[PDB]
RNA sequence: GGUUGCGGCCAUAUCUACCAGAAAGCACCGUUUCCCGUCCGAUCAACUGUAGUUAAGCUGGUAAGAGCCUGACCGAGUAGUGUAGUGGGUGACCAUACGCGAAACUCAGGUGCUGCAAUCU
RNA sequence: GCAGUCAAGCGUUCAUAGCGACAUUGCUUUUUGAUUCUUCGAUGUCGGCUCUUCCUAUCAUACCGAAGCAGAAUUCGGUAA
RNA sequence: GAGAACAGAAAUCUCCAGUAGAACAAAAGGGUAAAAGCCCCCUUGAUUUUGAUUUUCAGUGUGAAUACAAACCAUGAAAGU
RNA sequence: AAAUAUGUAAGAAGUCCUUGUUACUUAAUUGAACGUGGACAUUUGAAUGAAGAGCUUUUAGUGGGCCAUUUUUGGUAAGCAGAACUGGCGAUGCGGGAUGAACCGAACGUAGAGUUAAGGUGCCGGAAUACACGCUCAUCAGACACCACAAAAGGUGUUAGUUCAUCUAGACAGCCGGACGGUGGCCAUGGAAGUCGGAAUCCGCUAAGGAGUGUGUAACAACUCACCGGCCGAAUGAACUAGCCCUGAAAAUGGAUGGCGCUCAAGCGUGUUACCUAUACUCUACCGUCAGGGUUGAUAUGAUGCCCUGACGAGUAGGCAGG
RNA sequence: GGAAUACUGCCAGCUGGGACUGAGGACUGCGACGUAAGUCAAGGAUGCUGGCAUAAUGGUUAUAUGCCGCCCGUCUUGAAACACGGACCAAGGAGUCUAACGUCUAUGCGAGUGUUUGGGUGUAAAACCCAUACGCGUAAUGAAAGUGAACGUAGGUUGGGG
RNA sequence: GAAAUUGUUGAAAGGGAAGGGCAUUUGAUCAGA
């Protein structure tokens, strides 16, 4: 819904006379913000077990940032969503240097190729492939090769002038 | 825009002048507008706010309805105020003495208040004599004792004497009015 | 030519206009329901009592 | 054409409320009554003399009359922009005593009894309920309770 | 409440800090087409008019008013630097209700100094800790006039909740950034 | 603790199939002159408490028993549903947000409790 | 009224040259209904004659594809008014 | 369901199971099991007086109904009805 | 057996203690009702609000309604016909939806400034030919809800996925070689040899071959494929899923994403900012209305006056007031 | 292991540019600074300067330009309507008066009230004056015959302004 | 000796109506100190 965060969501289960000590469960959510974080985590773990937020407790939210944020690294990304007509799911890889860059990518590329909103897909899992030949798409494993070099031809300068003098290249 | 809670502009409802154009009652509300601004009397205020009201909301009260407030216990020697018209009664046989300060006098009042040997004042000559309306006792006579009023509410059970010109036998009295005839009321 | 048959349509905006206004309860209800032997006691019961509270001022 | 009984859609409203038909137990008839007690009326469907109304099933009144078999009981019916009172004369299989004001009673107990003993022991009160406050701040400690991780499961058929 | 958090943390615990006593609501939605309900609920928390805004004292009672008028306000948690300068630049007391401006606190001290307030902070304090006459001094309080934010409200559409990208509901601590650009 | 009389709640008390029951009580059981009622002293009435019996009633126990009752992060925060959007979808419908929140199911447990009076190994 | 989709069958064999059951999706407003929104201080109410233009769901003519097209004739279909 | 001459699917007699799967004037719904059903006994409360109340409702009328009061009765051992 | 909706209560007309009346009631000063006297004001017993609350009289107009979401009935359906709750229109301008009674936003005294709503920012036209990731090329492209339509079924168009398979022990495609024997397998048929049919789906040689994938004959024959090999050398095949686009897709004057025009968009999905502007919001001034107040202590003539303070201002039918 | 920086938030931190506004009209207040005197940005603009001294500003009017603006009245759910009336202008043109009334208000008198049928009188339809009646009210209720309003400090209780 | 309507003169504007609102240019005209 926004630039992302990633955020620790950590919530309980309120304790009562007969249960102290709930079971603390924890969720790696990706959010713009803080309000959503804790508000996903809520929708998920009523997806998961019997609690929501008035019978259960936030106990802690931190965001989680990008242990090695000027790396690159491949993603394989594992989701679910609703399509028009069904639910599916689904596993991609991204090419970025952290995983909120990574979410946000997805996040872009399913509403590009799926028309999938916010609202309609689930994050299943976020994952580093450590090892290269265990990349699976082609559309990143054309960027591993060694030495990879590219021209970017058809170079378009923008103008900050209305009219131009010159009859501009598009040289590069 | 406001979502208004109340009606807006809504005037209080309340009579902040007599309607009256009598010069004479208009300098009474003048004195007792500057009394109940710059005293802290309740009774001046109240005075001042009788002193607005119209003939039905100022029914007459008679020297028995005084004499009767006298009566009451520990008021012999309180001056009776009344914001209106004092009237005669013959009903009664002993008056006491005792000052009555009112807008008006019946001359069979005046007569009675001073046969007994009290003294019929003015409102402003109370308003000399206590300030504060020290010792005093207001009366005021039976409102809801007028012609008009046992009319109002008139309809089915109420027993509310309808508005009619002719009285007696074939006068509203047949069919609604008794169960021989269709029902009662 | 057919009409309208009924609807509630704006009757609850009139009837709030000046409000649904509760019954003005009131100490000393009307004994008018109430069982006509109990109320022919009560009368002699209050007679009685009002009398004795009459008397007990010596 | 239409059809607007006495009983008129009460078919489910009046029923015997399912294996509890047959005779009405002895307590509702040892039941006493005063005028001023605040009954709950709910219709007997097998006593068929004293019925309320359908209109008063689940309406609270108060007893104003008190008679061999029956009680009268005040309603305020809402009709128009106002209320009416409303007499009804209910037998006593149609009503039971209401618990609308027993806590209320209890509350006003102990708020005497604490009224007493603050008065004796020192100067506080606390007299008046409060909503349900926000929580206050805890520690909760992960010992036996380290943090278990939670993912969305993928889509299924199951079928 | 920074030591507690930091003590739990290195104790391997978690600090729940303590729930919010204190919300500022404001009105976001104009005076048209409100549901009875919600607009009932609107006038006993005094938003009659858009952009106006109160403190409301955090109860289940006025949780579940906040609920139900959630479309039509934008409500969260105030620090003490937004309720400050709302009380400072926008603050109006209720004096033969008269919409007075708490320019002075010989005003405050002659209309609040019987619960002990005795200037404008000592209302700010009764405001931001819920003290044992917030209800007096919160209602002496004239609801806030504020102005639309002076950035925009940072969403194309505000009339949906605050979590789906609009402006209403719970937007808990971005509340103060909102009152600052209204105020 | 058993039993009776009267009971309260009216199955955790009911139903089916077995087993056990000391004392007392209850019960079946014996009789037909009287009161009474019957086609029939079977029921009901009366008399005896004597001739007999725990066979039955009754009480309790047993049963991976039927039913019933209780509870549950069991299913299920599911179905449904209040509120919201210039959300999606041609539509049918659906997702999401702020709330409320079942029933079936599954499992575990249980199988009358108790009031007044009298009486009893 | 016109047109699709599926394809059990017809077509000596062969589902789809040409057809096509049981179903099912549509389009059109040259049918007739349904409605009563406009007109009851009045829009002249059948048909024909005359004349112009428009549509294409094409009868013919042009050029074509297909056939259970040898020729001839015909049939199906495309661009086409 | 199990049995008894004529007598069988239906006659009358007997036992067992049987929560109502019957009956209660009529439409339907509710209600009812030592009863509200069936049979029997006695009866006229289907009476008198004039109020209050509920539904329809304007809180008018009419119809219907509820609970009392003051009488006279019926029934039952009685409480009661 | 919900959700929503709904009744009641949350105190001084209360609670507790004692004891007077009665013709009612009890076996009974038993109780019932009403009292006398006595005790309890910081929170007098939840929250929030309260331009106050209560009460009365008397009259106008109206008694054709319609629309939107949601619930919902009849109907194939309707801009149809009928109900429920709410909000609107009528009765209402203003900004937006080009246009439009009802939709969105917001309701209106006269002005100024600022900020916004909904909606927009290529040009018309105020406002970024903004930034970012993708998708789409339409010989009928598409372009913002209400709303001014399109479906089933399809497409090696293109994109992204799911699952199952083949593959250096050599896969797919391509070219070339083999594709047999028992055997004219059994039954029938007028004839039927793998191939008009029913049934059986065997065995050997086998690297491999179906009692046969098609063409063919009357039956033959003869070609051809499953199947296995030769060549090549690294990837490949199948069935699905759904995005955009395309086919499906035919009407009458010439015409409508509003127009122009737009194709790494000025289209579609999504994200971030900046910016534009309503009679809305904020501040101020002025007009009026309402409310609360001050001031008869004098020269002082407008106390219905003078003055202070706060709030408010839409309007048909209609009412009233001041002119 | 030690930092930095981003992000978010706070400051009763400092400070530059731009726009609109200048209501009020002796003093009174709350403050600030100052040792105190006094001063101040503290209950609303003052100071300095220039040009003009009239069509210059402004008003009015015609026109032009930008944007906007359908024909009023009427019935109607809905009118600019392809609904009706209206070619134009002047003058006329439609809730009146009366009998009897309801509510409210003003006035006079008040258990009474109403002089004006009539009489007297007059400066002559005026004004002024007046007897007896009569009307309404001071008593209701009943079909009627008829009867007819204090147990009491004209009652008790609760609330009640003063 | 009004208006409708009309002549003449003067002024002004005028691509399929005219009229109107806000604002200002221009021309004409004019009060106030
Ligand atoms: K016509
Ligand atoms: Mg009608
Ligand atoms: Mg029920
Ligand atoms: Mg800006
Ligand atoms: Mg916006
Ligand atoms: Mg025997
Ligand atoms: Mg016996
Ligand atoms: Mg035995
Ligand atoms: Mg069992
Ligand atoms: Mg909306
Ligand atoms: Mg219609
Ligand atoms: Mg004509
Ligand atoms: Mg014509
Ligand atoms: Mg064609
Ligand atoms: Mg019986
Ligand atoms: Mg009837
Ligand atoms: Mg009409
Ligand atoms: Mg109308
Ligand atoms: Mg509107
Ligand atoms: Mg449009
Ligand atoms: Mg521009
Ligand atoms: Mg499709
Ligand atoms: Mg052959
Ligand atoms: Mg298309
Ligand atoms: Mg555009
Ligand atoms: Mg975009
Ligand atoms: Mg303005
Ligand atoms: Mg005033
Ligand atoms: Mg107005
Ligand atoms: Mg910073
Ligand atoms: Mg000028
Ligand atoms: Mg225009
Ligand atoms: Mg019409
Ligand atoms: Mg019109
Ligand atoms: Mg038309
Ligand atoms: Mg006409
Ligand atoms: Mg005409
Ligand atoms: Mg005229
Ligand atoms: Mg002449
Ligand atoms: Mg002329």
């Amino acid at each position: 819904m926004a630039h992302f965060k990633e955020y620790q969501v950590i919530g309980r289960r309120l304790p009562t006379e007969s249960v102290p000590e709930p079971k603390l469960f924890r969720m790696r959510i990706f959010a713009s913000n803080e309000v959503i974080a804790k508000s996903r985590y809520w929708y998920f773990l009523q997806k998961l077990h019997k609690v929501k937020k008035a019978s259960g407790e936030i106990v802690s939210i931190n965001q989680i940032n990008e242990a090695h944020p000027t790396k690159v690294k491949n993603f394989g990304v594992w989701v679910r969503y609703d399509s028009r007509s069904g639910t599916h799911n689904m596993y991609k890889e991204i090419r970025d240097v952290s995983r909120v860059a990574a979410v946000e990518t997805l996040y872009q590329d399913m509403a590009a190729r799926h028309r999938a909103r916010f609202r309609s897909i689930h994050i299943l899992k976020v994952a580093e492939i450590e090892k290269t030949a265990d990349v699976k798409r082609q559309y990143v494993k054309q960027f591993l090769t060694k030495d990879l070099k590219f021209p970017l031809p058809h170079r378009v300068q923008k103008s900050t002038k209305t009219f131009s003098y010159k009859r501009p290249s598009t040289f590069y | 825009g406001i979502d208004h809670t109340s009606k807006q502009h809504k005037r209080s409802g309340h009579r902040t002048a007599p309607k009256s154009d009598n010069v004479y009652l208009k300098l009474l509300v003048k004195l007792y507008t500057f009394l109940a601004r710059r005293t802290d009397a309740p009774f001046n205020k109240v005075v001042l706010k009788a002193l607005f009201l119209s003939k039905i909301n100022r029914p007459p009260v008679s020297v028995s309805r005084i004499a009767r407030a006298l009566k009451q216990e520990g008021a012999a020697n309180k001056t009776v105020v009344v914001v209106g018209t004092v009237t005669d009664d013959a009903r009664i046989f002993e008056f006491p003495k005792t000052t009555v300060a009112a807008l008006r006098f019946t001359a069979g009042a005046r007569a009675k208040i001073v046969k007994a040997g009290g003294e019929c004042i003015t409102l402003d000559q109370l308003a000399v004599r206590a300030p504060k309306g020290q010792n005093t006792l207001i009366l005021r006579g039976p409102r809801n004792s007028r012609e008009a009023v046992r009319h109002f509410g008139m309809g089915p059970h109420k027993g509310k004497a309808p508005r009619i010109l002719s009285t007696g036998r074939k006068f509203e009295r047949a069919r609604g009015r008794r169960r021989s005839k269709g029902f009662k009321v | 030519a057919k009409s309208k048959n009924h609807t509630a349509h704006n009757q609850t905006r009139k009837a709030h206009r000046n409000g649904i206004k509760k019954p003005k309860t009131y100490k000393y209800p009307s004994l008018k329901g109430v069982d006509p032997k109990f109320r022919r006691n009560h009368k002699h019961a209050l007679h009685g009592t009002a009398k004795a509270l009459a008397a007990a001022k010596k | 054409g239409k059809s607007h009984g006495y009983r008129s859609r009460t078919r489910y409203m009046f029923q015997r409320d399912f294996r509890k038909h047959g005779a009405v137990h002895l307590s509702t008839y040892l039941k006493v009554y005063k005028v001023g007690d605040i009954v709950d009326i709910k219709a007997n469907g097998s006593i068929q003399k004293g019925m309320p109304h359908k209109f008063y099933q689940g309406k609270t009144g108060v007893v104003y009359n008190v008679t061999k078999s029956s009680v009268g009981v005040i309603i305020n019916k809402m009709v128009g922009n106002r209320y009416l009172e409303k007499r009804l004369n209910l037998r006593v299989e149609h009503i039971k005593h209401s618990k609308c004001r027993q806590e209320f009673l209890e509350r006003v107990k102990a708020n005497a009894a604490k009224r007493a003993e603050a008065k004796a022991q020192g100067v506080a009160v606390q007299l008046k309920r409060q909503p349900a406050q926000p929580r206050e701040s805890r520690i909760v400690s992960t010992e036996g309770n380290v943090p278990q991780t939670l993912a969305p499961v993928p889509y299924e058929t199951f079928i | 409440i920074i030591q507690a958090k930091r003590d739990a943390k290195a104790a391997g615990s978690y600090y729940v800090e303590a729930q919010h006593k204190l919300v500022f609501v404001v009105r976001i939605k104009g005076i048209n087409k409100i549901p009875p309900k919600p607009r009932k609920v609107l006038q006993l928390l005094r938003l009659t008019r858009i952009n106006s805004g109160t403190f409301v004292k955090v109860t289940k009672a006025t949780l579940e008013l906040l609920k139900l008028i959630e479309p039509y306000v934008a409500y969260g948690y105030p620090s003490y630097s937004t309720i400050r300068q709302l009380v400072y630049k926008r603050g109006f007391g209720k004096i033969n209700k008269q919409r007075v401006p708490l320019s002075d606190n010989a005003i405050i001290e002659a209309n609040l100094g019987k619960y002990g307030i005795l200037s404008i902070d000592d209302l700010i304090h009764e405001i931001i800790t819920v003290g044992p006459h917030f209800k007096q001094a919160n209602n002496f309080l004239w609801p806030f006039k504020l102005s639309n934010p002076s950035g925009g409200w940072g969403v194309p559409r505000k009339f949906k909740h605050f979590i789906q990208g609009g402006s209403f509901g719970n937007r808990e601590e971005f509340i103060n950034k909102l009152v600052k650009s209204m105020n």
